[PDB]
C-alpha cells in the first residue's frame, strides 16, 4: 500500500521501549483521536438583544443552529477573541481529516441572562443551507415557534443554567458528510424562550459547547487540508 | 533483452480484454474492501449484474505532458469520477450518451447503480528521461468546502494514491471500493445532484519531467488510463429516453 | 548511617509504652506527614477589580496561578493579615524538607462576588517563570481567553459557589522539584469568567485552597531550612 | 530498475552505522585470520575492549581522480596505515589529535593497542565510463629496503588486494588481520619508531579512467574509503597529555 | 579471494597426470621452497690483511658479520666475480617474497690462511645498523675481543678447517623482518683469532656459507620485488 510503504529501510538503532501510550508514566493511555474528540469544546457563542428578535416574541426561537461535527464557519471578529487567536478547536481539526461520520453529538447549551424556562428542539431533517447560525427575527416562518412532536427539552434557568442534551443521528443515508461545502448533516437545533419573560436591556448570552456521542465514528481517512499556525496571531 | 523476443511479458486478462505489463506495479486501496449488505434495504427490485460487460477493462484517456510545462503539481487529470469515465463518449454537442460503449450500456436503461472501480495508469518512456507522477482519488472531493486547497500534491500524498516513477517506468493500480452518502448513485439527471459523482481522480506531477538537451530527444510523454468496474449492480429499469443527459460541469 | 547513628548509648530507664500513635487515647493514628498534608490549607487569596482586567473582558482569565506544592511566595501586607501572623501553612513547611515530588494537587476555588458561570483550566506544560499570580490585564497574549482541549471545568456561581478540582501530574521528567528557586512544576492554573457579567463596583474575591492528591508523594528527604517563630509577630 | 523504487538495496549494519551496497563485492584477506594468544604474554594489565566504539565503520577520505591524469599506476592513495586513518583529524598546525573521533577516543588514553582492520572502497560512476582500480596492502611496507620499487601495480597484483571495476561499479573489502613485529603497536611518540605504522595501503590505477569525448560528461570520479577495527584491545592506561603527537612523515 | 580468483574458466583439455612433484621420474619430491632454502649458499666472502686489523691483535674480532636471512647487500666488484655474474643466491631470492620469519640459520665458516685456533660467537641482541660486514680495526670498542658468556665456539685450523654452527633465534618480538631496510634480525656474528698467530703477508681468506635451520619458517607472503636477469651480464 503506497501510503505506508517503506522501501529500503536503513535503521541505525533498535526501536524505543514502549510506555503503553503513556500508561506507564501517566495513568492513562492516549492511543486514539476519538477519545480526544469527546472532551467538550466551544461551538457557537453569541449575544441576542431585544429588537433583533420577533415582533410578538413569546415562545419563539432565539437561534437555529446547524449541527455539524466539523465546526460552524468561524469569523474572527474583535468581540470574542477566542475564534481569533485560538482558531478552531481540536474537534474541527480532527474532523477535517476524515470524510464521513455516523453518530450523534452531545451539546451543552448555557443560556443566561433571562433566567426563565428555556427550550431546545432537534429537527433531524431540515438541512443544510448555511454555515452560520440564524438569530431571532431572521429565522424562517415555520422555524419560529416550537413544533409539535419533535424531540425537545425544557429547563428553568432558575433551577439550573446548563442544558446538556444528546442529539441522535437520524438520516436516510449511510453517512453524514464531514467537511461539507454549502440531507447531509445532523439537521437543525432550535433554542428558544417559552413565553416572553422581559429581556434584559443588554443581551441574552448563549453559548453552545459540543462533543461526540458514544456511537459516533469518523469514517474514511483522506488527507488533512492546509493548516495555519496559531502562534502567528 | 537476453532472448530472441525481448523477455517474458505478463498478462492480465479480464472478459475479452488482455493487458500486457512488463514491470512491478504500485498498488493501493482507497478504503477497506467489503461486501455490500445494506444496499438490499434500498430497492425492492432485483439488482442486475452484467459481469461480461462491466468487469472488462476500458481505455479512458490519453493525456500528454511536455517538458516545457511540468510545474510541481501541474494537474494532468482532474476529473469527477466515475462521471468523466462513464460520460466519456460525447456527440457533436458534447452531450454524453451511454449507448455506444458496451461497458456503459446498462447505465442507459437503469436509474441507480453501485460498483467498485480500479484505475490503472500506463507511461511508456524510454530509459533516459526521468520524472515522477502521483495519481490520487478523493471520495466526493468536489463537495468539500475547501476542495481547491487540496489540489497541491503535498495534500495528495495523504489521500490514497499510487506513484509512477518515469525512470523505472512501472504500472500503477488504484482500487476504489464503492463508498458514498447513499447506497446507490444516480445514472442521469433526475428528480429536479450530478450523476455518478463519487469523487475526484487527480494526476499531478510530483517531480517535473526532465529530458536531455539534445534536439531529437522526445520533449513529450503520454499517460494512458484504464478503468474497470467490479461488483456492479444496477437497479430501477426504465426507458433509455425517459431521462436526459446535459453536458457536464467542469472542476475549477 | 551518619544521620541516625547513635554511639555509646547510656539509657537510665526503659522505653515508654506505646499508644499506637495516639490510637489508644484518641481514635486515630497520627503516624505520617502525608496525612497531615491532605487537610486543605489556603493557597492564594486576592481581589480583582474592573479596570485592572481586560479591555473587552468577555470570557477571559482573571488569574493565572502557578501550581507549586510548596506555597507561592508570601508577602505579608496589611490586607490579608493571615500571611502576616500565621506565616505559611503546614503544607509549605512539610514541603520544605523534601527535595522532589510526583503526584497532583487538589484545589478548592471559591470565586464569589460576580455570581455567573466561572471556569478553570489546567495548562500542564507552560511553566514556570515566577512565584506570584498574575491578575487580569497582565496575563500574556496567549493566556487570556480559554483554550481548546486543555482539561477545564465550568460552574454557575448561582448553583454552587465552590469549584473543587484535582490537577493531574503531567510532566516529561521523573520528579517535580519542591522548593524551586525562580518544566519543573505542575504548570499553570487559569481561572476566568465565561462572557462579561457586569462586575460589582468593588471586587471579585477569589480564594484558592489546596491539598495533596492520593497518588502524591514527597521524595528525597534533605534538611529543613531555617524557620521563624510565628509567636514573634 | 523495474520497481517504483529502483531495486532492493543491501544493508551492512555495524554499531550505529549502516552502509548500503547495491552490487557484489570483491574480497580478500591479507593473511590467515587467527585468535591472538601470545598477546597476553606482553602485558599484565587487562586489555580493554570497546566494541560499541571501535567496531563501528568510519568514513576516511575522498580522493578525486580525473581523466586527464590517469597513468598506469598513478597512486591515488599511498598511506601509512592505520597511521593515516587514525591520525586523520588534524588541528590548524597539522598536529593530529585522538580526541574528536569516537572510534579513536581510546587511542588517546592508552599506550599500546592491537586490532584487525577492514578497508572498504566505494566508487559511484555512471554506466558509460570505464576504468579499473587496485587497492592493495603491504605489511610494514615502509620499512622495506626497496619500498619504492614495489609501487608499480605489477607488484601490487601480488600482495593481497581487491579490484574495483568502474564499468561494473562494485564494492571491495580488504580484511587485514593484525600482524606485526611485536604483539602491540604504540599509539603516540614515546620512549625516544612512528605510532600505529602497521603497513602501507595503496590505491593505484590499474586501467586508466576513460570517458566519452562529449563536453558535459563527467571528467572526474570520486573514491571513498571506510575503515573499521575488529578485535581492538588497548592496554597501558596513562594521561592523555603525558605523551605528544607530532605531524606525520609522508611517504615518497 | 582476489589473488587466486579464476572467473569464467574455459579449459579445452583435461589436466595433465601428476608425477607426485617429480617423485615418479626422479626419486625425490620438489614440492616446497623451504627445502630448496636449506641447501647451503655463499653468504660473505672476504680477505683480511695484517695492518687493517687491530694494533695489539691478540684474541680479537676479524669480522662482525650481521645475520640476515635475506642476504647482505651485494656489491659486484671485480675481485669476487661471483656476486657480479651470479647476482644473489636462491636464498635471497626466495626470501624477498616473504615478509617475516622465525627461526635460526646454519653457517659454515671456512677461515683459512692462518691455521691456528679460531673462534666464533653470537650476540643475539646487538642489532642492526648496516648491510655490510665490518673488518678488523673498524669494529667498535666493545665488539673487539671475545666476550664472556655469549654462546661461542672454538676450532684449531690444524685439526679441521671448517666451523659449522647453528645460530638460534633469540628475540623479544614475534617475528624477525625479512627484507629489512637499514631489534629486527638475528643479531651479530663475530669471528676472531685466539691470540696472535703471525698472519701470512697476504690475507686471511674467510668465507661464510649459510642455510635455514629446521625450525625456521617464512611467514607472510606478499609480492616479489622486480628482478634482474643474470644472463644479461
Amino acid at each position: 500500500m503506497e501510503r505506508t510503504f517503506t522501501p529500503n529501510v536503513m535503521q541505525p538503532t533498535p526501536l524505543l521501549p514502549t510506555t503503553n501510550d503513556g500508561r506507564v508514566t501517566f495513568g492513562e493511555a492516549f492511543n486514539d483521536l476519538k477519545d480526544l474528540a469527546r472532551r467538550y469544546q466551544l461551538y457557537w457563542e453569541g449575544t441576542i438583544l431585544e429588537g433583533n428578535l420577533r415582533a410578538i416574541r413569546r415562545n419563539s426561537a432565539l437561534v437555529q443552529l446547524p449541527l455539524y461535527p466539523h465546526g460552524l464557519r468561524i469569523q474572527p471578529d474583535v468581540n470574542n477573541p477566542i475564534w481569533n487567536i485560538m482558531r478552531d478547536g481540536h474537534i474541527p481539526v480532527i474532523s477535517s481529516g476524515f470524510r464521513y461520520f455516523r453518530g450523534g453529538l452531545r451539546l451543552r447549551i448555557v443560556v443566561e441572562g433571562l433566567n426563565s424556562c428555556v427550550w431546545v428542539q432537534h429537527h433531524p431533517d431540515r438541512p443544510s443551507i448555511f454555515s452560520r447560525p440564524i438569530i431571532g427575527r431572521y429565522i424562517a416562518a415555520k422555524d419560529a415557534y416550537r413544533n409539535h412532536a419533535y424531540a425537545a427539552y425544557v429547563q428553568n434557568m432558575s433551577v439550573n443554567r446548563t442544558i446538556e442534551v444528546e442529539v441522535p443521528f437520524y438520516q436516510p443515508g449511510l453517512y453524514g458528510m464531514l467537511n461539507a461545502s454549502d440531507f447531509t448533516g445532523l439537521g437543525d437545533l432550535l433554542i428558544g424562550i417559552e413565553g416572553e419573560q422581559p429581556i434584559p436591556k443588554e443581551g441574552i448570552e448563549i453559548s453552545v459547547y459540543y462533543s461526540i456521542a458514544d456511537d459516533f465514528s469518523f469514517n474514511i481517512f483522506c488527507g488533512f487540508p492546509p493548516m495555519v499556525y496559531c502562534d502567528e496571531t | 533483452m537476453d532472448r530472441p523476443e525481448g523477455s517474458e511479458e505478463r498478462t492480465v486478462q479480464t472478459s475479452n480484454v488482455v493487458l500486457g505489463e512488463t514491470n512491478i506495479e504500485s498498488q493501493d486501496i482507497a478504503s477497506k474492501e467489503y461486501s455490500p449488505t445494506w444496499d438490499r434495504l434500498a430497492s425492492s427490485e432485483v439488482s442486475d449484474e452484467y459481469p461480461m460487460l462491466t468487469d472488462r477493462w476500458l481505455f479512458w484517456k490519453s493525456v500528454k505532458w511536455e517538458v516545457n510545462d511540468s510545474a510541481f503539481g501541474k494537474m494532468l487529470v482532474q476529473e469527477k469520477f466515475p462521471q468523466s469515465w462513464v460520460q466519456m463518449d460525447v456527440n457533436v454537442n458534447n452531450i454524453p450518451r451511454y449507448t455506444n460503449i458496451p461497458n456503459f450500456i446498462p447505465f442507459n436503461i437503469h436509474q441507480y447503480m453501485r460498483a467498485d472501480f480500479e484505475v490503472k495508469i500506463y507511461v511508456n518512456p524510454n530509459d533516459f528521461v526521468s520524472g515522477w507522477l502521483i495519481m490520487a482519488f478523493l471520495y466526493q472531493g468536489s463537495e468539500m468546502f475547501d476542495y481547491k486547497l487540496r489540489r497541491n500534491p503535498a495534500a495528495l500524498m495523504q489521500m490514497p494514491h499510487v506513484l509512477v516513477n518515469v525512470g523505472a517506468a512501472n504500472e500503477a493500480t488504484l482500487k476504489i471500493p464503492y463508498r458514498y452518502v447513499r447506497p446507490f448513485m444516480r445514472c442521469k439527471d433526475i428528480l429536479r445532484t450530478e450523476p455518478l459523482n463519487m469523487g475526484v481522480l487527480f494526476v499531478e506531477v510530483l517531480i517535473p519531467f526532465r529530458t536531455s538537451a539534445a534536439s531529437s530527444a522526445p520533449k513529450s510523454l503520454d499517460v494512458s488510463l484504464f478503468v474497470k468496474m467490479t461488483n456492479a449492480k444496477f437497479t430501477g429499469m426504465v426507458d433509455g429516453s425517459i431521462a436526459l443527459l446535459s453536458k457536464p460541469i467542469a472542476l475549477p
